[PDB]
């Protein structure tokens, strides 16, 4: 089994590629991220806690927008996340140029899954060690998707990945209800983050973003602090 | 020792060091000894070339080149490596002159050649240029410049420095000489004596010293030592070695 | 157009008109034919404005790269070399003549002319553009040696004003720039300031 | 449990680890020097230990901190050849940015671009991932001074203060002890705090002639390299106080 | 195996060598010996042609490239032939563009540059052929010995190939006379050097030797069994 | 260095008999700064014992308080010299029998010691002096 956990172009005699599984394992080691599809929108949160308070928390962002109505968060590597952001933005605006219409989130997820799976085609290029959570609002329906390093993309009413993803998934199973509203979805997401935050989340310690019929936007530290106080 | 990591130039160590460049250092100190000194008004180079066989004609395997009219080129290491590196340096200088219409400053040429030699330190399909070379120049509006550039890819400025199997021995006695005032005329004797004391006679005998320089003494043109100055330097070295 | 540059002991003075037309209609009367290339190197453009602006941006990028690489302000000869190379490489499709003025500590004030087709040459006084064919006799009658700053200003003023009034492709206002060790001083002449 | 995986950069180890990147990070400390940057309200000061093997070495060419663009300064450590290649690449990127977009590069944008370059470098097996750590400093309008750090992994981050070198851990701890006091850090205070951190992390009480300093302020947007007089004045003023 | 450092030209030895380069250097030793001499006005290359079988002609070792420059091979037929073809093309282009014969120094430097690329870059094998270049230029005759390490030397004479040390010490012994010989004496000296390479039981017969001679007014012409015949009449007897 | 202090002590005491605290304290402080930069062994102890001695002789205390504050807040102080000067303070804190200046002196000796050092035990002695009070 060792001799086949070394290349991306060789099938293990029993199952499938082992480098893909190792990339997923790297994904599982990332900062926890939680996505929730509410009735009127979608909300994705992540933890930004890092030692050495010297770090400028506003300098980099784990949550970024792709277009006026689609955003994303990541779990796993950072630079790969930025590369995925660049590819998604370029591809979304290419679709916009061809069609003069805001990008359907499903198509963006499909095409970004294709571009990340492209890196898995041959050896010498490692697969992205990042899993994507894509939030969007299109045609009167909030869409939340997960994109894999393997290129697999699927839907999620509410999911949690990264570190401690299994317990967060269980928590989401317990708390999620299909009739959830946006603010209550944010409350549930922040509660999920707190369930494994380990160190008293602050306004900048967590980065959250919400998408609805008014597009997608990352919540400022002010509203994050307000919601944190509301949850307490 | 880094076994399992020194098989390529793009693999780091558990400690984090590329051993291809370190073996390049090893090859460099397993090569000839060349000493170049930047005088007050130019630079001079001198090369200790071993005559492996008396069948070899004198002037064979010339090691003191000139990359530009005002730019010299000394080198120690591998002769083929030396010639390839000199060719690439000449190409870079020619491109610079064609594109910019003037001479290339020695700091800029040193940086360009250092980046080029680094470009082979790090790829796996190629190997670092395991040779260390002297760049020297004199410009009436810039000054006199000299540079050690090694296979790793770092170019450093030296008033007068030597490389070879006796780097430490050369450094031991090159420091005692005050430099920043006198010129090539007073530095040729020091070069001759240092190369005649740094060469080993009991082992690895049968060497010859070849000298060259650039500066206003040749209107900023690099050219080999005239026979009279070279023989005077040899006589001074023979007298000084008692 | 009319672009005139000349060096003096301590620097260079260079002026130009401000007329850009597409046909007999004056497209813009407030054009700055002088585009600042470096902190102490200035350019004067003649011909098709698009080509001049494009080559100006390209040489600005190349010379900024070269300067930050040498950590020392570039020589005017170098710049003129880039202008020559760029103009020749596109002379079959470039309608752009460039007069490069500047000051460097290496020598002082330097002026290099590159007319149509790419003559990278050097001289004391350089006049270019469509208006260069009207003050040639006037400048040859009025040019001396040993200008000062004030004399340079008056020379630029009267020469460019004569080109202004005699040529229909030079109009608007006069732009003047003086480069020296102290720095670069830019002035605009409009109204009663012109002679 | 994971032995052969620490050979190729593009190879994922079990538990999703890339050992080559960590080895490059360790290779950064092969220089043995130390750098540290501190940002104030409107100032940013970088300070680097200078190591002179011989007076034979030309002190004007052995500098370990450079200037990317007229307002953006860079201080970095690691492999010296990697350092110089990285600064050349960064200067290319900044000049191309200015050419294509007509205005100066912000510190964060330059750091992000070079980080993307390094990530692409570490993603494909054709490259040795440039084992040198860089810190860029510069002034951006509406956001004051900015200090950013980029690493061979392609990870860039903004810092209220940062450090690098063999003594990175202790310097970062001292910088944390300094930043928890929440002080405005005027220019002189920034410089003296950085100097104190370097001295206490080296425990050498260095002479004035063994360090280099660069400073960028809003009133002095040009990345100034501190000559001997200014650094000597700063260090003696600190010493008496 | 502690010899994993000699499989490609892109790996340095632990003690700082490229053992592939040394292997290429040893490769040319398997070839037959060949000695090059140069007079004041003429240059001669004398090669021991070796035949696979006596039922067949001997292998040629004196390739002509230009009327002023001739070459002698020692080593791989493939590498030597590629080098010779590149020489012929380079001389052709040089005459086409400049109308002057190729300088020997520039030709040899171009050899060094061309064969260095296989030494440095992964892919093509290092050129494992020792070449003896007898050329004529402004400084008279020139003898160059280019080693498979992409290196070249300027030598008064040179013997490369099998058992070349005997001829090397022979030429070291006869150093004192070389510069003042005319064609006959230097040809005899080269023949004696080759005889020194050859063991006693074999002699330098008509089919065994190939000689190429170039000069100021005489083009580089290679002689054959009938053509070499006069040059072997002046040869003396083996001192046994 | 040691020559400077051994030739300065007589004249320094003679000037101290005039009181004139300013110039003597600035000169002694400058000498202390230069000898701390040079990292001298006996000069530091001589300077500190001298300044404490003159401060005791001139019947003012705030100057010695400021001296301890500046020496504590300044880096690069050799352990032996600091030990000697606190020993001299300890033999200069108990023999005084005036209530306010004694309580003030022990207060300063307590509060100048954030970051206790090897010579802590010596300060322990003067703590028992406070025990008496």
């Amino acid at each position: 089994e060792r001799g086949y956990s070394f290349s991306l172009t060789t099938f293990s005699p029993s199952g499938k590629l082992v480098q893909i599984e190792y990339a997923l394992a790297a994904v599982a080691g990332g900062a926890p991220s939680v996505g929730i599809k509410a009735a009127n929108g979608v909300v994705l949160a992540t933890e930004k806690k890092q030692k050495s308070i010297l770090y400028d928390e506003r300098s980099v962002h784990k949550v970024e927008p792709i277009t006026k109505h689609i955003g994303l968060v990541y779990s796993g590597m950072g630079p790969d996340y930025r590369v995925l952001v660049h590819r998604a933005r370029k591809l979304a605006q290419q679709y916009y140029l061809v069609y003069q219409e805001p990008i359907p989130t499903a198509q963006l997820v499909q095409r970004v899954a294709s571009v990340m799976q492209e890196y898995t085609q041959s050896g010498g290029v490692r697969p992205f060690g990042v899993s994507l959570l894509i939030c969007g609002w299109n045609e009167g329906r909030p869409y939340l998707f997960q994109s894999d390093p393997s290129g697999a993309y699927f839907a999620w009413k509410a999911t949690a990945m990264g570190k401690n993803y299994v317990n967060g998934k269980t928590f989401l199973e317990k708390r999620y209800n299909e009739d959830l509203e946006l603010e209550d979805a944010i409350h549930t997401a922040i509660l999920t983050l707190k369930e494994s935050f380990e160190g008293q989340m602050t306004e900048d310690n967590i980065e959250v973003g919400i998408c609805n019929e008014a597009g997608f936007r990352r919540l400022t530290p002010t509203e994050v602090k307000d919601y944190l106080a509301a949850i307490a | 020792i880094g076994t399992g990591y020194d098989l390529s130039a793009s693999t780091f160590s558990p400690d984090g060091r590329v051993f291809q460049v370190e073996y390049a250092m090893k090859a460099v100190e397993n090569s000839s000894t060349a000493i170049g000194i930047r005088c007050k008004d130019g630079v001079v180079f001198g090369v200790e070339k071993l005559v492996l066989s008396k069948l070899y004609e004198e002037g064979s395997n010339k090691r003191l080149f000139n990359v530009d009219r005002h730019v010299g080129m000394a080198v120690a290491g591998l002769l083929a490596d030396a010639r390839s590196l000199a060719d690439i340096a000449r190409e870079e200088a020619s491109n610079f002159r064609s594109n910019f219409g003037y001479n290339i400053p020695l700091k800029h040429l040193a940086d360009r050649v250092a980046m080029y030699v680094h470009a082979y330190t790090l790829y796996s399909a190629v190997r670092p240029f395991g040779c260390s070379f002297m760049l020297g120049s004199y410009s009436v509006n810039d000054g006199a410049q000299l540079y050690m550039i090694d296979p790793s890819g770092v170019s450093y400025g030296y008033w007068g420095c030597a490389i070879g199997k006796a780097r430490q021995a050369a450094k031991t006695e090159i420091e005692k000489l005050q430099m920043k005032e006198m010129t090539c005329r007073d530095i040729v004797k020091e070069v001759a004596k240092i190369i005649y004391i740094v060469h080993d006679e009991v082992k690895d005998k049968a060497f010859e010293l070849e000298l060259s320089w650039v500066g206003e003494l040749t209107n900023g043109r690099h050219e080999i030592v005239p026979k009279d100055i070279r023989e005077e330097a040899e006589k001074y070295a023979k007298e000084s070695l008692k | 157009t009319t672009i005139m540059a000349v060096q003096f002991d301590g620097g260079v003075v260079l002026g130009a008109d401000s007329r850009t037309t597409t046909g007999s209609y004056i497209a813009n009367r407030v054009t700055d034919k002088l585009t600042p290339i470096h902190d102490r190197i200035f350019c004067c453009r003649s011909g098709s404005a698009a080509d001049t602006q494009a080559v100006a941006d390209a040489v600005t990028y190349q010379l900024g790269f070269h300067s930050i690489e040498l950590n020392e302000p570039p020589l005017v000869h170098t710049a003129a070399s880039l202008f020559k190379e760029m103009c020749y490489r596109y002379r079959e499709d470039l309608m752009a003549g460039i007069i490069i003025a500047g000051w460097d500590p290496q020598e002082g004030g330097q002026v290099y002319s590159v007319p149509m087709g790419g003559m990278m040459v050097r001289q004391s006084f350089a006049i270019g553009g469509s208006g260069s064919s009207y003050i040639y006799g006037y400048v040859d009658a009025t040019y001396r040696e040993g200008m000062t700053k004030e004399e340079c200003l008056q020379f630029t003023a009267n020469a460019l004003a004569l080109a202004m009034e005699r040529d229909g492709s030079s109009g608007g206002v006069i732009r003047l720039a003086a480069i020296a060790e102290s720095g670069v001083e830019r002035q605009v002449l409009l109204g009663d300031q012109i002679p | 449990s994971s032995a052969g995986f620490d050979r190729h950069i593009t190879i994922f180890s079990p538990e999703g680890r890339l050992y080559q990147v960590e080895y490059a990070f360790k290779a950064i400390n092969q220089g043995g020097l130390t750098s540290v940057a501190v940002r104030g309200k409107d100032c940013a000061v970088i300070v680097t230990q200078k190591k002179v093997p011989d007076k034979l070495l030309d002190s004007s060419t052995v500098t370990h901190l450079f200037k990317i663009t007229e307002n953006i300064g860079c201080v970095m450590t690691g492999m010296t050849a990697d350092s110089r290649s990285q600064v050349q690449r960064a200067r290319y990127e900044a000049a191309n940015w200015k050419y294509k977009y007509g205005y100066e590069i912000p510190v964060d944008m330059l750091c992000k671009r070079i980080a993307d370059i390094s990530q692409v470098y570490t993603q494909n097996a054709e490259m040795r991932p440039l084992g040198c750590c860089m810190i860029l400093i510069g002034i951006d309008e509406e956001q004051g001074p900015q200090v950013y750090k980029c690493d061979p992994a392609g990870y860039y981050c903004g810092f209220k203060a940062t450090a690098a070198g063999v003594k990175q851990t202790e310097s970062t701890s001292f910088l944390e002890k300094k930043v928890k006091k929440k002080f405005d850090w005027t220019f002189e205070q920034t410089v003296e705090t950085a100097i104190t951190c370097l001295s206490t992390v080296l425990s050498i009480d260095f002479k004035p002639s063994e360090i280099e300093v660069g400073v960028v302020t809003v009133e002095n947007p040009k990345f100034r390299i501190l000559t001997e007089a200014e650094i000597d004045a700063h260090l003696v003023a600190l010493a008496e106080r | 195996f502690r010899n994993q450092y000699d499989n490609d030209v892109t790996v340095w030895s632990p003690q700082g060598r490229i053992h592939q380069i040394e292997y290429a250097m040893e490769a040319v030793k398997q070839g037959s010996a060949t000695v090059g001499l140069k007079s004041k006005t003429h240059a001669v290359l004398v090669a021991l042609k070796r035949a696979q079988s006596e039922l067949a002609a001997h292998q040629k070792k004196i390739l002509h490239v230009d009327n002023h420059i001739g070459i002698s091979i020692a080593g791989l037929t493939a590498d030597a032939r590629l080098l010779c073809n590149f020489m012929r093309q380079e001389c052709l282009d040089s005459r086409f563009v400049f109308d002057r014969p190729l300088p020997v120094s520039r030709l040899v430097s171009l050899i060094g540059s061309k064969t260095q690329i296989p030494t440095q870059r992964y892919g093509r094998r290092p050129y494992g052929v020792g070449l003896l270049i007898a050329g004529y230029d402004d400084m008279g005759p020139h003898i160059f010995q280019t080693c498979p390490s992409a290196n070249y030397f300027d030598c008064r004479a040179m013997s490369i190939g099998a058992r070349s040390q005997s001829a090397r010490t022979y030429l070291e012994r006869h150093m004192s006379e070389f510069m003042e010989c005319n064609l006959n004496e230097l040809v005899k000296h080269g023949l004696r050097a080759l005889r020194e390479t050859l063991p006693a039981e074999q002699d330098l017969t008509t089919k065994n030797v190939s000689i190429g001679i170039v000069g100021k007014d005489l083009e580089f012409t290679i002689y054959d069994d009938d053509d070499v015949s006069p040059f072997l009449e002046g040869l003396e007897e083996r001192p046994q | 260095y040691s020559a400077t202090v051994d030739q300065r002590l007589p004249e320094c005491a003679k000037l101290a008999k005039e009181g004139r605290l300013q110039e003597v304290i600035e000169t002694l402080l400058s000498l202390e700064k230069q000898t701390r930069t040079a990292s001298d062994m006996v000069s530091t102890s001589r300077i500190l014992v001298a300044v404490v001695k003159m401060c005791y002789e001139a019947k003012e205390w705030d100057l010695l308080n400021e001296n301890i504050m500046l020496l504590s807040k300044r880096r690069s102080q050799l352990k032996q010299a600091v030990a000697k000067m606190v020993q001299q303070c300890c033999t200069y804190v108990e023999e005084i029998t005036d209530l306010p200046i004694k309580l003030r002196l022990i207060d300063t000796l307590r509060m100048v010691t954030e970051g206790k050092i090897y010579v802590e035990i010596e300060r322990a002695r003067l703590t028992k002096t406070l025990a008496t009070i």
